[PDB]
């Protein structure tokens, strides 16, 4: 999805991943806790 | 410094009590019941007279240590004189024992010079025949956990088994094992009358200097195979001697609290083999913080340490549910009370934080009642057996079929404790007085 739309529209790219995770970190803490899987699971539904 | 790796490897076989026969160590505390085990176990196996003694004792007490010392002991001058059979009350059942007794009746004999083939009868009747009925091979049974053979119903295997220790021509030696005092009780009349009531209860740790010889024993090397060993020696015997020393402070601990060798050995073998040097080793030794963070280790999985992993949410939503728990008169609540006091806590506090909706304080239920904060009210939990284990599986339980905000719930911790370690400038601190 990511390279499809950069085609269609390094080290930046694991920048932009980076502050995506650490996003859904700071919006989902109080709901998963330190729970690894459940942001896992919130990593693979908001990524796209 | 293959020196340093023979010594650590002597030190860790020393902690384990893996050192060949001649080399054991025995604790000086424990030396008249290995006497006593030694004497009974001699005039079984020299002697041929027939003997009945049950080994009473906490676990890990020394009873499966003394008795393995002792048949490795006239395992080396007595092989041919004795056969041993080992049964276990937890692996064994009534019907399982005899055909463990004829299985290691035949690969016993097998080993000195079928009693094993056929149904539970012939079987059973085989091994009578063969028990109940140069010189005379004795067989020595080593019964652990005894204490489950001695039930309430039925005691056949105790009674056929002291029938073979009192009337029959064939030596034999039965050694029982068990933590419960009060084993003579627990046997039928005529099996206690079979029974010889002869009761050895193991030697308790009465001092702390008890702890220290065998501290002593265990971590001195008494061989010279290290270059480093006489360093090592020097240095253990100066820490032992000074009274203020880390390592006699953690044995006192250990002896107010735990009172166990085998506790003090789980700590010590890693404060051993994570030394990478000698001076590391005598550094480790002479401070003992390994001591301190294996410590803090054992607890961290604690309801202390498992508060201490909570986020504000989950901590929001455990207040409040002991804040519940406390004003009803049967201490239980269910997620729509907890979610009522939840959102008035919520409200007085941005009226002097986002509110969660239902939906998602729903996960953080559920990772509550899975971290052991909460339990369902009047649950039995873990079954002691697998039959009434069984038997709970194939009910359907109501708490089970329910809504789940309608469920009962308990509490593991409550809010007195709550408010004793959640720290006083915590943002919810002044909700856990009510
Ligand atoms: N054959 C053995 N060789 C070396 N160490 C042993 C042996 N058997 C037991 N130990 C050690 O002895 C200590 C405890 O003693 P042991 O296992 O004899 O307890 P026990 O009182 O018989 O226990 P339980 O009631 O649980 O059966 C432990 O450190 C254990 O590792
Ligand atoms: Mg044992």
């Amino acid at each position: 999805c990511l390279r499809k739309r950069i085609i269609e529209e390094d080290d930046q790219f694991q920048n932009v991943a980076a502050n995506f995770i650490h996003l859904i970190v700071q919006a989902f803490h109080s709901y998963t806790g330190n729970d690894i899987f459940a942001l896992n699971d919130l990593i693979d539904f908001k990524w796209p | 410094d293959p020196g340093f790796g023979s010594l650590q490897r002597r030190l860790l076989q020393q902690l384990y009590g893996t050192l060949p026969t001649d080399e054991k160590i025995i604790f000086t505390y424990l030396q008249d019941c290995q006497q006593e085990i030694d004497r009974i176990i001699k005039q079984s196996i020299i002697q041929k007279e027939s003997h009945s003694v049950i080994l009473v004792g906490p676990r890990q007490s020394y009873k499966t240590y003394l008795l393995d010392y002792e048949l490795s002991l006239l395992q080396q001058s007595y092989k041919e004189q004795f056969i041993t059979i080992r049964l276990n009350g937890f692996i064994h059942s009534e019907q399982t024992a005899i055909n463990g007794i004829a299985t290691q009746l035949e690969q016993q004999l097998q080993k000195i010079h079928t009693i094993s083939s056929g149904s539970l009868t012939e079987v059973f009747e085989k091994i009578l025949l063969l028990l109940d009925s140069i010189t005379k091979i004795t067989v020595v049974f080593i019964f652990d956990e005894i204490d489950t053979f001695a039930g309430p119903v039925r005691q056949t295997l105790l009674y056929n088994l002291f029938d073979m220790v009192e009337h029959s021509r064939v030596p034999v030696c039965i050694f029982g094992c068990t933590t419960k005092l009060n084993i003579l009780e627990y046997l039928e009349k005529r099996v206690k009358s079979r029974f010889s009531q002869r009761v050895i209860y193991m030697p308790q740790i009465q001092n702390l200097d008890d702890m220290v010889d065998a501290v002593r024993n265990l971590l001195t090397v008494r061989s010279e195979i290290s270059p480093w060993v006489s360093q090592w020696n020097e240095t253990l015997e100066k820490e032992l001697s000074d009274p203020r020393s880390n390592l006699n402070r953690h044995i006192r601990m250990n002896f107010e609290t735990f009172r166990s060798l085998p506790t003090l050995k789980n700590s010590i073998i890693p404060l051993v083999a994570t030394s990478k040097n000698f001076g590391s080793l005598c550094t480790a030794i002479k401070s003992c913080s390994f001591l301190d963070i294996y410590n803090k280790n054992q607890l961290s999985n604690n309801l202390t340490g498992r508060l201490q992993s909570l986020s504000d949410l989950e901590l929001a939503i455990l207040i409040s549910a002991a804040r519940v728990a406390l004003r009803a008169k049967d201490g239980s609540f269910n997620f729509n009370l907890a979610y009522a006091e939840y959102e008035k806590m919520i409200k007085a506090i941005n009226s002097r934080i986002k509110l969660w909706l239902k939906k998602d304080v729903k996960n953080v239920w559920e990772n509550l009642v899975q971290l052991d904060f909460f339990t369902e009210k009047s649950a039995v939990g873990l079954r002691d057996n697998a039959t009434a284990a069984f038997y709970a599986s194939n009910y359907q339980f109501q708490g089970t079929m329910i809504p789940f905000d309608l469920r009962s719930y308990q509490m593991q911790i409550i809010l007195q404790e709550l408010r004793r370690i959640i720290p006083k400038s915590n943002m919810y601190y002044s909700w856990t007085q009510l």
